[PDB]
C-alpha cells in the first residue's frame, strides 16, 4: 500500500476489475490459491437456489504488455463477508487498494 | 561544471564566521587539508595559509 | 594529440599520415621506430608522428627509395 | 556464443584503444557525437561522463 | 498535522536526521532530509531497450 | 607512555533478545573508537557467513509459478517464505537436507521441520504456509547451504531434474550494525573510551564470534601491509 | 570456503621522491578498500607517534602578538616555521630543549640550531626567519617533545608561546578506491595511497607502523 495517499485507490482498485468483489454476503465456506467459495447468508438468498457462490481467480495469465496477472487471496475460511467486499486482490492491489 | 560540482566547489569556498580553528596559520594546502581531516579545522574557516 | 597536430598543423594531414605508416604497419611488413608498449598500429604512429620520426615528406620519400630497389 | 573467458580477454585486448562513436538524437551540433574509448562493464546501460 | 504526527512518533518536527557516511563513520555536515516515498518501476526496462 | 597503547578487551555482552544483542570493547584510546567501529561495521555488514536455503522440492510441484490444492499461498510465496528462515548448521558440514510434512488444517511454521540434530532452527513460530483443508498435505524436501554475501540464483553457476526450485540465498546472519562510542572510567586517566556495537541479526551467529571473525578478517588484510614489498 | 577472501597479489610501490610514495595494491574485495584507506589514514594523522616543537621562548618576546625589531618575519610567522622543522629525538627521550642564537643580517636557518647530539635535524635548511640589521640579534630556546597525531595550540590552551605540535611525520596521505577484476569478477576494489612525509620516516615504513598499529589494537580478539 501506498503510506501517503489521497483516499481513491479503493475506487479504482474495486471498479478496475482486477479484484475478485462478492457479488453476495457470507461465510467463505472454502479457501485457496485458485478457487474462493462463499455460502450465501439466508436472508438474501433466491428461492430455490443452491446458496452458494464460486470465485475461479486468474493465476500467472500473461496481459496485453507482456505483464503477470494474478489474482491473491485475502480471506480466511470462515470470515464473514459482505456484499462489495474484496476477496482477492489482483494485481498492484493490496487488501482493496491500489498499490 | 555544473549541478553537484558547482554545489560542492562552492561549498567548500563559502566563508564561515567564528569556524572551529580560526585564524590558525597552515604551512600551505596540505596542512589545511591535515587539519580538515583531523577535525582541527572547519571547511569554512578564516585562516592565513603559505 | 595537440603534439601531433603541432607537428603537422593540419588536422586531416595528420589523420591521412597517420593512417599511411599504420596500414604500413598492419597490412605491410613495415616494424615501428618506437616501443610498442602494447598499443594498436594507429596510436603508435601518433607518437612516432609526435617524435618527428615520420612525416609525409619522410614517408614520400621512403616510397621513393622502396621504388628505385 | 558459448561465452569462454578468453573470448572476454579477446574482447578486452580489441578494445583496448579502438574508439566508439556516441550519438544522442537531435544531433544539432556537431557535439552531438563524439568519440570515446570503451571501458567493459557489467551491465546494459553506457555510462556517460557528466 | 505534518509536524504534530512526526511529534507523535518521537521523530525531529523539521524532518531532517543526522546522518553517517558508511565509507568513513564521519557524520555528514548538515541534516539531511530523510523520510519515505511511494517509488514505481516503469516499463521502460534497459533489458527490452539494449 | 606516548609509544604504547592500551589494547581493547572484550569486558560485555548483553543479549537484549534472540535477534538482537550488544558487545562492549574496551578501553580504547582518542580516536580509535571510531577506527575500529567503522572497520567492524563495515566487515560484519558485507563478510559475515552463515547458512541459507538453496533449493526446495514440493511433492505434485513443477515451477514456482503455480498452485497447491488446500495451499492458499503460491509456491512463490511459500519461497519467499522460505528465504526468511533461520537455520544453524554444525561446523564441518556445508550442506544438509531437512524435510517439512504436514496434513490438515493450519499454518505450517518452521518448528514442523524435521532435522537431524546438525540443523538448529532458530524461529520455530515463522510462518512457512497455510493449510486452508483439512485433506490438505504438504511435503517439501529444503536444501541448507553455508556460504557468504548474497549469491542469486542466476548468478549460480551450470543435470537439473524438473521440480528442483532455486531460491535465492542471502547468507550474511547480520542485519543492521550500529556503534557508539563513550567516555569511559579506567584508573586515572580521562582519555580513554568505550565502543558499544548495537547488532540486529537472525540469531544464527554468536555476537562474540562475530567480533572475533571481524577481527581476523582485519587482521588477515592488514598483514599484506605490515610487509609492504613489491610483488 | 567461508573464511577465504581474496589477498593483494599486485603490489607496486613508485617512490617519487625521498618523502613521497604512491603504494597501489590489487585485488581487494568490494568494500575493503575504503575500510583500509580511512583506518590508515586516521592512524596516520592523528595517532602516529612522533617528535615536534611544542613551545618557544625569545628574548624580549612576552606576547605572540607583540613585534621584534631586526626581523622581517612576523612572530605568528616565525611559529608558522618553527611548525615545520623536522626532528629526531633519541629513544628514551621525552622533552629536549634546543637553542638558536644568531647575529649578523641574512637568512637565520634550522642548522643554525645547536643539539646535545640525541636531536637530528632533517632539514638543516629550512628558514626560521630573516634577520635585517647587522646590529640585530635573535635568541631562541626551542621545547621539543614526544607526541601522537596533530595537537594544535588552540587545544593545549610567563613569555611561552605555543606552536601547533605536529607529531605524526605525515605531511599528505590521501586514498582513491578504483576497479579491479580477477577472472570475470569485475566488482574488486584497487587501492592508490599517495603519501607525503617530513623526512623523518620513508612512507613505507610509516604505512607499516600505522597497520602494525591497528593490527595489535586486534589482538585481544584474532
Amino acid at each position: 500500500k501506498p503510506l501517503v495517499g489521497t483516499g481513491i485507490e479503493r475506487n479504482v482498485a474495486v471498479d478496475s476489475g482486477v479484484t475478485a468483489v462478492a457479488k453476495r454476503g457470507g461465510v467463505i465456506q472454502s479457501v485457496d490459491a485458485s478457487r474462493i467459495v462463499v455460502k450465501v447468508n439466508e436472508e438474501e438468498l433466491i428461492p430455490g437456489e443452491a446458496g452458494i457462490d464460486i470465485y475461479n481467480l486468474t493465476k500467472y495469465t500473461r496481459s496485453n504488455q507482456n505483464t503477470c496477472i494474478n489474482q491473491r487471496p485475502c480471506v480466511m475460511p470462515g470470515e464473514p463477508v459482505a456484499r462489495g467486499d474484496v476477496l482477492a486482490d489482483g494485481p498492484s492491489t493490496d487488501l482493496g487498494e491500489l498499490a | 561544471p555544473s549541478q553537484d560540482v558547482v554545489l560542492g566547489l562552492y561549498y567548500m569556498t563559502r566563508e564561515k564566521i567564528n569556524a572551529k580553528g580560526e585564524g590558525m596559520y597552515l604551512t600551505g594546502p596540505a596542512e589545511a587539508e591535515k587539519a580538515y581531516r583531523t577535525k582541527t579545522a572547519e571547511l569554512h574557516a578564516r585562516v592565513k595559509v603559505r | 594529440v595537440q603534439d601531433a597536430v603541432e607537428k603537422i598543423g593540419n588536422r586531416f594531414d595528420l589523420v591521412l599520415v597517420a593512417a599511411r605508416r599504420a596500414r604500413q604497419m598492419q597490412s605491410g611488413g613495415k616494424d615501428a621506430l618506437v616501443p610498442e608498449e602494447n598499443d594498436k598500429p594507429t596510436v603508435i604512429a601518433l607518437r612516432e608522428i609526435e617524435e618527428g620520426l615520420i612525416t609525409k615528406d619522410v614517408l614520400d620519400a621512403r616510397e621513393r627509395q622502396e621504388q628505385q630497389e | 556464443e558459448r561465452e569462454e573467458a578468453v573470448v572476454w580477454d579477446i574482447l578486452d585486448e580489441v578494445i583496448r584503444e579502438h574508439p566508439v562513436l556516441l550519438n544522442r538524437a537531435p544531433t544539432l551540433h556537431r557535439l552531438g557525437i563524439q568519440a570515446f574509448e570503451p571501458v567493459l562493464i557489467e551491465g546494459k546501460a553506457i555510462q556517460l561522463h557528466p | 498535522s505534518i509536524k504534530a504526527m512526526l511529534e507523535l512518533a518521537d521523530l525531529p518536527a523539521s524532518g531532517q536526521l543526522t546522518l553517517f557516511d558508511g565509507r568513513t563513520g564521519d557524520a555528514f555536515e548538515r541534516p539531511v532530509t530523510v523520510g519515505y516515498m511511494y517509488m514505481l518501476k516503469l516499463n521502460h526496462l534497459v533489458d527490452d531497450k539494449m | 607512555s606516548v609509544t604504547e597503547f592500551l589494547k581493547p578487551r572484550l569486558v560485555d555482552i548483553e543479549q537484549i533478545s534472540t535477534t538482537h544483542a550488544k558487545v562492549t570493547l574496551e578501553p580504547l584510546e582518542r580516536g580509535f573508537g571510531h577506527t575500529l567501529g567503522n572497520a567492524l561495521r563495515r566487515i560484519l555488514l558485507s563478510s559475515m557467513p552463515g547458512c541459507a536455503v538453496t533449493e526446495v522440492e514440493i511433492e505434485g510441484v513443477l515451477h514456482e509459478y503455480s498452485t497447491k490444492e488446500g495451499v492458499q499461498e503460491d509456491i512463490l510465496e511459500i519461497l519467499l517464505n522460505l528465504k526468511g528462515l533461520a537455520v544453524r548448521v554444525a561446523e564441518g558440514k556445508d550442506e544438509v537436507f531437512i524435510t517439512l510434512n504436514k496434513s490438515g488444517s493450519g499454518p505450517v511454521v518452521a518448528g514442523d521441520i524435521t532435522h537431524d540434530g546438525d540443523v538448529e532452527i532458530v524461529n520455530p513460530e515463522h510462518v512457512i504456509c497455510h493449510l486452508t483443508s483439512d485433506n490438505a498435505a504438504i511435503a517439501m524436501r529444503i536444501k541448507v547451504e553455508r556460504g557468504r554475501g548474497y549469491v542469486p540464483a542466476s548468478a549460480r553457476i551450470h543435470e537439473r531434474p524438473i521440480g528442483r526450485l532455486l531460491v535465492d540465498a542471502t547468507f550474511s546472519p547480520v542485519d543492521k550494525i550500529a556503534y557508539s562510542v563513550e567516555a569511559a572510567r579506567v584508573e586515572q586517566r580521562t582519555d580513554l573510551d568505550k565502543l558499544v556495537i548495537d547488532m540486529e541479526t537472525n540469531g544464527t551467529l554468536e555476537p562474540e564470534e562475530a567480533i572475533r571473525r571481524a577481527a581476523t578478517i582485519l587482521a588477515e588484510q592488514l598483514d599484506a601491509f605490515v610487509d609492504l614489498r613489491d610483488v
